[PDB]
Order: structure tokens, then sequence, then C-alpha cells
RNA sequence: AGCGUGUGCCUACCCUACGCCGGCAGGCGCGGGUAACCCGUUGAACCCCAUUCGUGAUGGGGAUCGGGGAUUGCAAUUAUUCCCCAUGAACGAGGAAUUCCCAGUAAGUGCGGGUCAUAAGCUUGCGUUGAUUAAGUCCCUGCCCUUUGUACACACCGCCCGU
């Protein structure tokens, strides 16, 4: 019943806004981010990925896409998007919930797993 | 081998005062250490007590110095 | 003056925890959980507080003008700069919070970490080492 | 005009020495007279030049110990010049005279030696050697001023102030003079 | 896209950017004055240099 | 104060005075040096003086952790680094044992070089302050020479007797 805020604007209200304040709604990592450059060095497959997110499956589960783009920060246009990212054996489907904003895919997809000891 | 912890009173009571005014100008050597050690109060207290009677005239100032200072009685002649 | 004056408040109960009043007033405040000894000194400057007096001979009116500038402090012409909780993840508003806001809101952001499950959260919940130092050598304390 | 080497404010003259057997190993008199506690150097070159010393300059370097205090000779001849203000104005006694029969009344002059292997407990009696004797009077007052002014409000000035007093008087409230009765008392105990 | 994803990968700048030039080895370079070798090749050509272990 | 270093071949990445903006980390147009000329008289630290503190896990100690802002790089998350405000744990001079040193020496204290796009708790140099003790011994751990003993010689960490 809860309705999330983030920053004091609303998902809609996020999502027709661009990047030339949402850099300033974003902290200071992100901000040097966007704001070092054009997405096409490296990150066409950064373009491409948010074509391939843009590309929309009827009204059901959407279908997960998976890249090995451990560098990518989430959009507020991609909430409530299934995705799995590489981590360097599998890919570990994981769902976009509205809270994945100032954060990277590398967050969400542990690569070591917990260690549990035995006997030495 | 009793710990005694000493709680030292930030600010003078009515016998404090009355003991360091006829006690203070009669001894040989003052410091704010010893001060602090026979009237157990603090060390910042005994320094602005001393202060206040060297401004009162009857302390005459031996050597000062960021560490300690020196104080000493009047001559009884 | 050196003379303890009359009615010399003790213990100060104030925003429901202990503070001495032996204490300089610049330090006796720095008891409160979330404020420490740099913000205190701007606190005792925008109020008309001088620095040299104890906490235990201060009274309501100039208590109750601090109380304030703790609880709001942004309209007292305090720097945006200088507060610990900065652009909120919730509403995105500067505030100075004092130890219930404070341990409240840790808490919620622990529990936000937890539920979000970045592995931030997950090495707050296994009880380990967030900021990426090696534990092979240290950390001896952990558990038995 | 050098009238008199005048230690800051007090006379180098006029001062006893009671002992005989410490007569040319502690240089005060009209020689080795000096302004300062501090001198240039080249004084522990051979073996018997720290003999020719002041012995306020060997109280001097034998102040600074324990890691934080090496090297910080002005610091070490403040608290000395400290020190003798409060000497001179507690006895009303010239303060060069309590530095020489402290160390007297607080030297050391029997010893015992460590003989046989390691771990057995045997002890021959020997006497101290009269610059032996020195040595440990002063890094005994040293030592014993040093754990003085250890977690306490007492500032140093003052507690090596009651150090060389209570050696002085021989009063046994102080460390140096319990050390030393108490190697007494062993080297007495087996000879 | 072999010929776009052969070497894409910048080596402007890093370690690998740089060599021996004497035996193309990456560890233990000098880089003081230009003379842009290891240890080993400096200390067996460095009499021909000029370099001498007067000290 | 003294050793230093400084625009590099593919190789792009140098050291910096001066002016403004900003608490700060930092940002822009401006001038020098391919070096005894410019940073630079390298206004370094420890020390010195004057306040505040007063034996209280305290204004000691800064580990752990939250939020925010800049720089480097194509890319920082398992925080590169730096800055700001909070968070203020253990630790009250350390058991058995063990390391280094004797004169500008140990020790305290900072500055250069190496790694370096971003870069020192390491290392190599340098400078400041500057001592205690001793001019000896073979007791311990070992070394050199002579004599003697040996069932050892892959050489005592050797060889060997019996249930």
């Amino acid at each position: 019943f809860r309705k999330f805020t983030y920053r004091g604007v609303d998902l809609d209200q996020l999502l027709d806004m661009s990047y030339e304040q949402l850099m300033q709604l974003y902290s200071a990592r992100q901000r040097r981010r966007l704001s070092r450059g054009l997405r096409r060095k490296q990150h066409s497959l950064l373009k491409r990925l948010r074509k391939a997110k843009k590309e929309a499956p009827p009204m059901e589960k959407p279908e997960v896409v998976k890249t090995h783009l451990r560098d990518m920060i989430i959009l507020p246009e991609m909430v409530g998007s299934m995705v799995g990212v590489y981590n360097g054996k599998t890919f570990n489907q994981v769902e976009i919930k509205p809270e994945m904003i100032g954060h990277y895919l590398g967050e969400f997809s542990i690569t070591y797993k917990p260690v549990k000891h035995g006997r030495p | 081998k009793v710990r005694d912890k000493l709680n030292n009173l930030v600010l003078f009571d009515k016998a404090t005062y009355d003991k360091l005014c006829k006690e203070v100008p009669n001894y040989k050597l003052i410091t704010p250490a010893v001060v602090s050690e026979r009237l157990k109060i603090r060390g910042s207290l005994a320094r602005a007590a001393l202060q206040e009677l060297l401004s009162k005239g009857l302390i005459k100032l031996v050597s000062k110095h960021r560490a300690q200072v020196i104080y000493t009685r009047n001559t009884k002649g | 003056s050196l003379v303890i004056p009359e009615k010399f408040q003790h213990i100060l109960r104030v925003l429901n925890t202990n503070i001495d009043g032996r204490r300089k007033i610049a330090f006796a405040i720095t008891a409160i959980k979330g404020v420490g000894r740099r913000y205190a000194h701007v606190v005792l400057r925008k109020a008309d507080i001088d620095l040299t007096k104890r906490a235990g001979e201060l009274t309501e009116d100039e208590v109750e003008r601090v109380i304030t500038i703790m609880q709001n402090p942004r309209q007292y012409k305090i720097p945006d700069w200088f507060l610990n909780r900065q652009k909120d993840v919730k509403d995105g508003k500067y505030s100075q919070v004092l130890a219930n806001g404070l341990d409240n809101k840790l808490r919620e952001d622990l529990e936000r970490l937890k539920k979000i499950r970045a592995h931030r959260g997950l090495r707050h919940f296994w009880g380990l080492r967030v900021r990426g130092q090696h534990t092979k050598t240290t950390g001896r304390r952990g558990r038995t | 005009t050098p009238d008199i080497k005048l230690f800051g404010k007090w006379s180098t003259d006029d001062v006893q020495i009671n002992d005989i057997s410490l007569q040319d190993y502690i240089a005060v008199k009209e020689k080795y007279a000096k302004y300062l506690p501090h001198s240039a150097g080249r004084y522990a070159a051979k073996r018997f030049r720290k003999a020719q010393c002041p012995i306020v300059e060997r109280l001097t370097n034998s102040m600074m110990m324990h890691g934080r205090n090496n090297g910080k000779k002005l610091m070490t001849v403040r608290i000395v010049k400290h020190a003798f203000e409060i000497i001179h104005l507690l006895t009303g006694e010239n303060p060069l005279q309590v530095l020489v029969n402290a160390i007297i009344n607080s030297g050391p002059r029997e010893d015992s030696t460590r003989i046989g292997r390691a771990g057995t407990v045997r002890r021959q009696a020997v006497d101290v050697s009269p610059l032996r004797r020195v040595n440990q009077a002063i890094w005994l007052l040293c030592t014993g001023a040093r754990e003085a002014a250890f977690r306490n409000i007492k500032t140093i000035a003052e507690c090596l102030a009651d150090e060389l007093i209570n050696a002085a008087k021989g009063s046994s409230n102080s460390y140096a003079i319990k050390k030393k009765d108490e190697l007494e008392r062993v080297a007495k105990s087996n000879r | 896209g072999h010929q776009q994803l052969y070497w894409s990968h910048p080596r402007k700048f890093g370690q690998g950017s740089r060599s021996c030039r004497v035996c193309s080895n990456r560890h233990g370079l000098i880089r003081k004055y230009g003379l842009n070798m290891c240890r080993q090749c400096f200390r067996q050509y460095a009499k021909d240099i000029g370099f001498i272990k007067l000290d």
C-alpha cells in the first residue's frame, strides 16, 4: 500500500525526465560517469542493451535479456525488467525492483560463494 | 591497595574558598598541581583561582611557562 | 562567579539522555549521540553563548535556543556541507539527526539493503566488513 | 665581566663535597662551571672522559628516556631549570648543594654479581667503582622522577624537585634510596 | 567484426603499454632517465653505458 | 636544511610561480624550465613561546560504519584515491621467549628516488634534534690455529647393541 518516492519525485516523474537534470538527481560518482562522455567508444553495447530492453514483450512476464556488462547504471526507464548478469560462471536472473536506482549490475550478482569452513 | 577514584569539584563551594584564602598564602610552593592535590579541585580551576589571587596582589610571580607556573607566599615581615 | 551559583543543575536531562554538567559546554553537548566536536562550535557560535562556561549553570532559555538549533539548523544559516545526512533517498532533504532519527534511519537503511539484496546488505547480514579490506589476517573477534 | 660563572642565576662556587671518594668524578667547581647544562659534545669518546662532564649536564642527558623523549635537549634543560627554581624556593638552600648531597646519599656502595649458569641464583658481593656510583645514582634519580611523573596530576618539574630533597636528607621516601638500600641489603645478605 | 574487435582494447596507459626494450618482458621495469628495461638487462649491459659501481 | 627529480622513440603520461571561484578535496585563461637561471633563499617536520584541557576509556587512541562532493581512467562494485560531517571499538606499559646497536651512534622527526594514468604503512638515500652504558670476556651461540682421541668419511642430523 506504500508508495515509493525517490528524492521527492515519483516513478513516472523519473521516467519522463532527461539525463541533463538526472545527473544532479544522481550521486557524485554517477554524475561523473554520465557526464564523462558519449556512450559510443565502448558503450555501443550499452546503446544496444537499452535497445534490447526497449524491445517489448506483451502483457505477461517480460523476457529476460542477459549481458556481460557489470558496469551498467540502472536508469529509471528499465524498472520492472528481467535481467541476468554474468558473474563469470553463470547468469543470476534478477528482478528489477523500483529500488535499483543508483547502483550497478555488479551489486546484485555475487562472485564468491559464501564460505563454510569444515576441519583444518 | 585502595583505588579511591578522585571526583574533583568543577567550582568552589563555601569551605574551599576560605580554606584557600587562609592556607594557600601560607604555603611555601604554590603550583596548580599541588593546589589540586591538597584542595581536591580541578587543574584549570586552580589556575583560575591562582590568577584571581595574582590579580589581588597577595601572590608574587616567579616564572611563567606554558607547562606550569611557580608561585610563593609573601614575606611575613 | 567561581563560587557555585544557586540552582546549579548537576544532571541535565536533554533529549531523553544523560548529560553531565561538570564538563565544558563545547564538550558536554558532545555526549549526545549524533553530534560531535566540530559541529558543537558552530552551534554555540550561532547562539550568543560564550565557550568559557560549564554546562551546569546554563538556564532554560539558552538551552532551549540550543535545542532549536539542534532540531532546525537550516534556517540559522548553518552551511549545507556541514551536515551529516544530505540528499536523502526517501525524500531528498538536508537534515541533522540526533540519535533517534539517526538510529531508526540507520536501521531502516540496513533493512533497505537487506531487502534490496545488495552485497553490502548481505555482508552486513553475515557480519563481515563492507569497505573492501583484507579479512584473512584480521577480524579474529568475529565468532568462536 | 666574567667575575663568576653564574649558572643562570645560581653561583657555582661555595658548594661543598662531603665524600672524598667522589672528589675527582663530580666537576662543578671552578673549572667545569657553565652557564647552561648543554655543551657541544665529544665527551663519550674515550674511556674516562665522561668524568670531566658537568654533573648537571649528565643529569640532563640522563633525563631523556622511553622513546618519545630522545633528543629533546631543550625540554629537559627547561625541566632542570624549573626544578632548580622549586629547589631554591623550597628549602632556602643552594640548588647545586642539594644535587651533590643527593648523589652521595643515593649511591650504592656494594653490588652482587650473577655467577654460575643460566637460571641458578648465586650472588657474589663486590664493591662499586666510584664512577659507577655516580652513574647508577644519576640513573636512579632519573627513573625515580620518571615513574613519579607518570599518570599523575603533578608535573615533572615538581616530581623531580621532591625526588632529590628526599634523597638529600635520606628520608627513604624516595625511590632511588629504596633501590639503593635494597641493593645494599641483597649484597649484605650473601657475601 | 574480427578486424574491429581484434585489438579494440585500449592500451593507451597501464603497465602493458610499456615493455623492456632489450628482452621484451613486463616485470621490474626501470623507467628512470628513459632506460626502459628490466633490472637484469641493465645489470648485464651496465658497463658499456658507462655506469660504474664506484659507491 | 640536505640528497634529489622534471616536457619521454613506437609512448600519448613532466615539475610548477602567478590571478579568480569554492569551507575543502579541486576547476579555467594565463608565464618559466628541457634545468646552479623556473618551482627555490626548496619559509619541511621534530623543537620554541602563549591559551584551552586536568587523571575521567577523558579533548588519549581513530578501528568499524552511514550520508555527500571532487580527481585519474574506456571502466571503481569486492568502497582506486582525496575531502566534509557524524559513528569513538579494543587498548591502563604486555606471559614463555627473542632482535639491533656502542658516537653525530641508537632513537624521535620529516623530505627526495624506485615502482606511478590514479600511488607508500615497503625499500634506497638525505637532513634536523641527539643520548644511557663499555674499552672487556669465552659463560651462552659460533669462528681461526696447535696437540690428542675415534668402531665417523652421503662426514655426529654419523655409526651402533639387545628384548
